[PDB]
């Protein structure tokens, strides 16, 4: 029951390697443990001395082996795809046809671009040419496809580890691979190794004396470097990084001659080698310096603006710490000079290469191109230790300040929100200035709060939010790992390593497992587990760290808690979310140039104002906190949540644990039976943590920083915006300037203001315990770098690479399943398109990896037997690329696996999946010459689908090609936990007759005589079975399914030889259309024009036997790119369709225009990617609860959903009341007083722009939609008193993104064209009537059993008390 | 009685203004001396278990 | 009539409250007193279990009075929390940038190794780091690399305007052979004409030990 | 109307001794 | 009322003066 992971997802951890090398006879000094060189071999390893094949292959190597780190580098030059491998067939042979896929696809996104008009004018005569030339001249390619057959190799060898099949061979040219079931072995020639001054490799400087280490080595040419089967699936990861940059540099350059936004390849190339190089010199030590790639790109981008003495200063900083890191590194290794020269060519090269901001940025997503360094437990908690038992030197004085301005900016956003001050409980004399305020119930202003800033911690008031407030009880069954429980603490180090058994097991360190198991679980039963200190108990004082995978930085960790404090900390979170972090909102994100100049003038008040930022690092707060300096502010949140001692967790829990780290092999030192109670302190292990941890109380600690933001804001006394993402904290001060200024100087003016801002920050945060260290926080005029988007200056830079590098033939997909693959290649694609102004490099390596994907999973599939073609016990006669490439055509809502839909590249959210796709199939038809396959291809047999499934896929057809694993994996989920969950308040939820129940509730919903899928969706987020749908939801990992130790106990067939039939049907449905298909569809679909039709017919008779005849509306939208046809215009020319309509004929349209005005140019106006214009970007209750809790705020959504669309029927509340009587203990007039449903319109309109859950947003970069003005006041009657199928959000989109690929790379001032209109296709839109839903009958189901289930009642809804108006 | 107004704003002032000029340095034992004191006010009784990290 | 001196009072009392119920709130039960911190410097390397609290003067002595009383992390502590108060606006983010660092980030931008404008480079961070001017000098070379200069040009541009480079004859170096220069340093070199200056003269000028003198130009 | 205000001192100050009154 | 004044001014006078007291004994003087 095991399943290796196809990517790298575990830190890469080495010490286990050790004990491998001295079974086999080898030597090898991975772990800093001592306890490693004579700790007792794990049996499964003590056997490789028995096998033969190992013998033979190391019998011709010395003794001496060499760390991984310093071979990683060779293995990524030396090997190459000329040897023979035992992989049958090679990843190479599918090349010539992914070739022919991914030309053809590429050829098919330009002609879907040449009709909808949006093709570049200028033609590269030969683009397929340099399309098949750069994909065959790619450097990594052979090397990429030998590394999938390495990591095919040892995926089979893990799956089988304790089996004779776990061995293999690969002869490369001159590397020996041969490998174990996780242990790699690798053969390398000496002569390959760089040498130090003694005359060994520099790996031998680390483990072996010179004179030794040439001793062992004596005739022997080949050396071993056992390294575990995670480096060579990070190998293969860097290699397909390297792959994916390479070939979308040379796309790039084949799409935009002159200036492509990706680095240049050879670049690129070069710093791929400096960087392992390095490595090959350093180790994993080289890490420290390519490390220093991101911050030398963000420093070369910000010089890329006019030049102010700070702006050279973060290159300066930047240049000097990676001369500092590498005079440290290299210091004690003698490198020979040679080597010392051209060790330097990395950085050397970040820091001469001159490129344009955009190039720069794209660089900047490389960084994990290199590799991961091999962590260590022991330097992973020196760091922490370090940080984290220092004693801190606090002022007093700015910790009464920092929580005078805390309290202050709750009272502030609790007035915003309520309306009125809180009810002031404390004595009035104690605030002689605030009670005035009160008083008159205004809110003090910001300028006068300087001298009141005292009197607010007098102020006392009751709890101001609710103990109840989670509604996704997802939370507490989310997946994760947790701490075992004290008393087992040890039993996560295996136990040969560990040197004795661990005296008490653990049952499970799983969270669902633990979450199932829980009996009296509630969520006041985590208060009451808080509040009773219970997290002190001698069971409960555990924690661990566990180090996380995918980081440069030497070792950093992750916290995990005992299940019962993790359940308070998950709380904790959500109450703070909910709640009191609210009161301090960090996700304001601010671009000064992009903003209106009145709003943002009165947003400085405290004439021109003026914004920059200075970025810090939040992240190394945690460590620094201290509760000294947290007391206040976490007893303010317990005053404020009415409870005791539940957000002070942390610091009572953590300081009192055993810190380590649970790695697998390697226990803290020195750690033995004798001491396992009281385990001694060691480099592995430290006791006190006078301190936070990464992630924990997140909530509470950026709500303290902004507190910090704001006192600094009303001291020095500019305006402050405080916003925080991943880790670092950007604080944008905006100050006010006279109109009357120089724009020069007024920007060195904001820039000294941001310095003395942060300057003062320091002084605070200093006071605080949190060193805000100055070199390595820069005063940034311009560059907005932190968050998901970078700006210069408000021209938005492209990252790119960050997610089109990621794509890869195998992912971390449920099992191995196909459409999982492509679904990952299609979402990396939308997003990449999103984040840069080219289309066809990201095309071209989303349709190289999905048929790479096609055939890997074709003939080695994981799940089934080796040489199991998948394409021959489903087809019978081989996958031909006809069969594969045309069901890569279907896309996945109609039944197939085409999830890279061209249309996507104008906007992200669609706005009817089936409608897109049919579009999309029609059009690839069109071109290939197949029209006739069209109706065959759709119309399919309709799959066997409850109403459950309709309702939690409304807009999909009822086609099992459609489908993805969620149905299946919840059905395990399900019966798992109907099988072995003893938790009582799932129990309750999921009784005997949940099934049923479900079964009811969505033929309910849908037994409307118009039937709303959206509406029915809606209704059952809120109602109880949509709670049950949001528990089971939570498997998507492949190993949690096949190897749980509460999911594979069913006494059903296994779970394996299930996924096994599922896999072989989709396949079979996938590629057999003609098998599954349906003639009277067929027949029914013939001869109808526009897709919205074909839509609505083949959605209607997919779910025939749900719907039986009623109609089903609010589930077709038209597919936008058929119905606006785009009308470019040349300056002083009126468009033909406006000139052939006399008056009425094809008037309608939208209309687009450019600005002439440039806000901001970089690296200056040629391309209209690099420039922003100054447009805009796009375009009641009678009694309130003060603090509702979740249920009964889901209760009055669900009432006011449930008026506003039975608006007409007469017996709306006969209707609701089942509904509220499971989840509030109030009548429905209660409710209906309470529910803000007093708005009237059309419901399907308003349900589209403001109810849907997707936002509508652009996939195409914001710096094209600020260059144009969009007008849809020409369409006439449907612009908006007028109902309309028609999409005005991705109107706005399609036409700003089409225009941005119209012109993506052509000079700006050679666009001959200045207007667009898009005109209305009649055929395709038509009104929408207005109508609304009328149930003829009532749910007869007994809702009220959840009385009991806390999570789902409210007993008790109005006990935070009530407001007028 | 004027004069004890005056003398004991003196005395606060002059307190106010000591509080700008202080510095303390975050103990061993904050954390355990808080645990102590909310496990004695909600329970009664020490914290149970082996002794927290720095007790008095 | 004490209304305006009890409202006076009112306020500077409740502030005094406020702050000193903050300060127990904390630093907890545990807070060592003055006697007990100081006992405890004595009888123990460390600081005592518990918050202490000092007066900024208080133990601004004996800090900077030699003397054994504070722990080394007391001391350690207190240096890190008055290093903030000199920042200010023109202090915050100025790199410490001394002879050694300006040279490795001269030559990082000079192409190829051992070149006249490696020597160029050593010579100037001579003269600058005498007359305490490197700021100045490396202030113009980042501004000469930013207006679209090579290095080349920022060398020479940087012994131009620098005032310390204003006339100073360039600086000899003994070495006991004509070898000791790197091969890219033999192409241009001549013999040492009377009074040269740095630049307008010649970079650097090698008198070898048996009277042999050549002198670098760009 | 002085009273309550001086006796609202009384009613802080004292509690707030008597914390520091725990310390020594 | 105004002995009650008197009494609470003193008593007010009484706890400041204590917490000064308690001051220099936490605080280092120099
Ligand atoms: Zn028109």
């Amino acid at each position: 029951t095991q399943y290796p992971d196809a990517r790298l997802s575990s830190p890469i951890v080495l010490d286990q390697c050790d004990l491998v090398t001295r079974a086999c006879g080898l030597y090898s000094s991975y772990s800093l443990n001592p306890q490693l060189r004579n700790c007792k071999l794990p049996k499964h390893i003590y056997r490789l001395k028995y096998d033969v094949t190992v013998t033979k292959f190391l019998s011709d190597v010395p003794v001496a082996t060499l760390p991984i780190d310093f071979i990683v580098p060779v293995l990524l030059k030396a090997l190459s795809g000329n040897g023979f491998c035992p992989v049958e067939p090679r990843c190479q042979q599918f090349l010539d046809e992914i070739i022919k896929y991914t030309m053809q696809d590429a050829l098919f996104l330009k002609y879907y671009l040449k009709n909808v008009g949006a093709q570049e004018d200028c033609v590269d005569e030969h683009f397929q040419e340099k399309i098949l030339s750069s994909i065959q001249g790619n450097e990594f390619l052979h090397q990429m496809f030998f590394w999938y057959d390495l990591a095919i190799l040892t995926r089979r060898g893990r799956l089988n580890r304790g089996n004779s099949r776990s061995t293999w061979f690969v002869h490369d040219d001159l590397i020996d691979i041969l490998g174990y079931g996780d242990y790699v072995f690798w053969k390398i020639p000496i002569s390959m190794l760089p040498l130090n001054t003694q005359g060994i490799p520099h790996a031998a400087m680390d483990w072996y004396q010179a004179s030794v280490f040439k001793e062992a080595v004596q005739g022997h040419t080949h050396i071993v470097s056992v390294s575990t089967a995670d480096v060579l699936i990070m190998c293969k990861d860097l290699i397909t990084c390297r792959f994916n940059t390479t070939l979308i540099s040379k796309i790039a350059e084949i799409e935009d001659p002159v200036c492509s936004d990706y680095p240049n390849f050879k670049i690129v190339s070069m710093l791929y080698q400096s960087g392992d190089y390095l490595l090959s010199i350093l180790g994993s030590d080289g890490y420290k310096i390519i490390k220093f790639l991101e911050p030398l790109c963000l420093a070369k981008i910000q010089l890329c603006s006019k030049y102010t003495e700070r702006k050279g200063r973060f290159l300066t900083q930047m240049h000097l710490a990676v001369n500092h890191t590498l005079e440290e590194i290299t210091e004690m290794r003698a490198l020979k000079p040679s080597q010392a020269q051209k060790i330097r060519e990395f950085h050397r090269t970040l820091i001469r290469l001159e490129m344009t901001p955009q190039q720069l940025c794209e660089l900047f997503s490389i960084q994990k191109h290199w590799g991961h360094p091999v962590l260590h437990s022991e330097t992973a908690i020196q760091k922490v230790k370090k940080h984290a038992t220092v004693l801190k030197a606090l002022r007093p004085i700015v910790i009464f300040e920092t929580y005078c301005v805390f309290k202050y900016s709750i009272a502030k956003h609790y007035f915003d929100s309520q309306g009125s001050w809180y009810s002031v409980t404390s004595d009035r004399n104690l605030t002689p200035g605030l009670n005035s305020y009160i008083k008159r119930n205004q809110f003090p202003p910001l300028p006068m709060i300087k001298e009141l800033l005292w009197e607010f911690y007098h102020l006392d008031h009751p709890p101001l939010f609710s103990t109840k407030i989670i509604s996704d009880l997802s939370i507490f069954i989310k997946d994760r790992a947790t701490a075992v429980e004290r008393t087992c603490w040890d039993a996560v180090f295996e136990p040969n390593v560990l040197g004795y058994n661990p005296p008490h097991k653990f049952s499970t360190k799983r969270v669902p497992e633990q979450f199932l198991e829980q009996e009296n679980f509630s969520i006041e039963n985590v208060l009451s587990y808080a509040q009773k200190l219970e997290y002190l108990l001698p069971q409960y004082r555990n924690f661990s760290f566990s180090l996380k995978e995918k980081e440069l930085n030497v070792g950093r960790t992750f916290g995990k808690l005992p299940y019962p404090t993790r359940n308070v900390q998950t709380l904790c979170e959500a109450l703070l979310a909910d709640g009191l972090a609210k009161a301090f909102p960090s996700n304001m994100m601010v671009v000064t140039e992009r903003e209106q100049k009145e709003s943002l003038l009165h947003q400085a008040s405290w004439a021109t104002v003026r914004g920059s930022s200075f970025v810090t690092d939040l992240e190394k707060y945690n460590l620094a906190f201290r509760y000294e300096f947290t007391a206040p502010f976490i007893e303010y949140c317990n005053r404020c949540y009415g409870v005791k001692n539940v957000f002070n967790w942390m610091h009572y829990t953590i300081p009192q644990c055993y810190m380590h780290v649970s790695d697998y092999y390697n226990p803290p030192h020195n750690l033995t039976l004798e001491n396992r109670d009281n385990p001694p302190e060691g480099p592995s292990s430290y006791r006190g943590h006078m301190g936070g941890i990464e992630g924990l109380q997140q909530k509470l600690w950026t709500s303290i920083s902004c507190a910090q933001i704001s006192l600094v804001e009303i001291k020095t006394g500019f305006k402050l915006r405080s916003a925080v993402m991943g880790d670092n904290q950007c604080i944008t001060v905006l100050s006010v300037f006279p109109l009357e200024t120089d724009a020069d100087e007024q920007e060195q003016s904001a820039e000294d203001n941001a310095a003395r801002v942060a300057a003062s920050l320091a002084k605070v945060t200093s006071a605080c315990g949190i060193f805000l260290k100055p070199d390595e926080t820069f005063v940034h005029s311009g560059f907005i770098y932190f968050g998901k988007k970078q700006y210069l200056n408000g021209v938005q830079l492209p990252q790119s690479l960050k997610t089109a590098t990621r794509m890869a033939p195998l992912s971390d997909a449920i099992f191995d399943d196909l459409q999982g693959t492509l679904a990952s290649i299609g979402t990396a694609f939308e997003r990449s398109i999103s984040e840069t102004r080219h289309i066809f490099p990201c095309r071209i390596t989303a349709a190289f990896h999905t048929f790479f994907s096609v055939r890997i999973l074709q003939y080695h599939h994981l799940g089934f037997n080796k040489g199991f073609d998948l394409g021959q016990l489903t087809l019978g006669k081989p996958l031909d690329f006809g069969t594969i490439s045309l069901a890569l055509a279907v896309p996945q809502v109609l039944g197939g696996l085409s999830f890279l839909n061209p249309e996507k590249c104008f906007y992200r959210n669609l706005g009817d999946p089936v409608t897109s796709g049919l579009f999309q199939l029609k059009t690839y038809l069109r071109m290939i010459e197949m029209d006739d396959l069209f109706l065959p291809l759709i119309a399919k047999n309709p799959g066997n689908c409850t109403a459950i499934d309709f309702v939690l896929n409304p807009s999909g057809l009822n086609v099992p090609g459609s489908q993805d694993l969620t149905s299946f994996l919840r059905q395990i989920v399900r019966r798992t936990i109907t099988l072995s969950a003893k938790n009582k308040l799932i129990n309750t939820l999921f009784h005997a007759s949940a099934d049923f129940e479900d079964e009811m509730v969505c033929k309910w919903l849908l037994s409307s005589t118009p039937v709303m899928s959206r509406f029915a969706a809606d209704i059952f987020s809120r109602t109880p079975s949509g709670k049950r749908l949001q528990i089971l939801g939570y498997l998507e990992g492949t190993r949690t399914l096949l190897a749980s130790k509460i999911i594979n106990n069913n006494t059903e067939t296994p779970v394996l030889d299930r996924l096994r039939k599922i896999t072989l049907q989709r396949w079979s449905l996938w590629f057999s259309y003609l098998d599954h298909c349906d003639n009277i569809l067929a027949e029914a679909l013939t001869q109808i024009t526009c897709t919205v039709d074909l839509a609505q017919i083949l959605r209607e008779y997919s779910w025939a036997h749900i719907l039986e005849g009623r109609p089903l509306i609010g589930a077709t939208l038209p597919c936008m790119i058929e119905q606006f046809k785009v009308f470019w215009l040349k300056p002083y020319e009126q468009c033909p369709q406006c000139s052939n309509a006399k008056q009425p004929g094809g008037k309608p349209f939208v209309s687009v225009a450019v600005k002439k005005h440039i806000v901001s140019a970089w690296p200056n106006a040629s391309r209209i990617s690099w420039t922003i214009g100054d447009g805009i970007p796009y375009i009641q209750p009678a009694i309130k609860p003060k603090c509702p809790s979740a249920a009964l705020r889901e209760a009055i959504e669900l009432a006011s959903r449930l008026t506003w669309v039975t608006q007409g029927s007469s017996n709306s509340d006969l209707l609701i009341k089942p509904f509220l009587e499971a989840r509030v203990n109030l009548s429905v007039q209660e409710i209906l007083q309470m529910t803000p449903s007093h708005y009237s319109g059309n419901i399907v309109h308003r349900y589209n722009d403001q109810y849907s859950p997707h936002s509508f947003m652009a996939n195409r970069m914001s710096n094209s939609a600020t260059r144009l003005i969009v007008s849809t006041n020409t369409l006439g009657e449907f612009s908006g008193a007028r109902d309309s199928n028609i999409i005005f959000q991705n109107v706005i989109n399609y036409a700003v993104a089409l225009f941005d690929i119209k012109f993506r790379n052509t000079e700006a001032t050679d666009i001959q064209y200045n207007r667009a209109h898009l005109h209305l296709t009649k055929c395709c839109t038509r009104e929408v009537p207005a109508q609304y839903l009328t149930y003829t009958s009532t749910l007869d189901l007994d809702l009220t059993r959840y009385r009991e289930n806390e999570l789902i009642y409210d007993s008790n809804p109005l006990k935070g008390g009530l407001n007028c108006n | 009685m004027a004069k004890t107004i005056s003398s004991l704003n003196r005395v606060c002032a002059e307190m106010v203004a000591k509080y700008d000029l202080l510095v303390m340095t975050t103990g061993r034992a904050t954390a355990t001396a808080a645990a102590t004191e909310a496990y004695w006010a909600e329970h009664g009784q020490p914290p149970p278990g082996p002794s927290l990290y720095e007790e008095s």
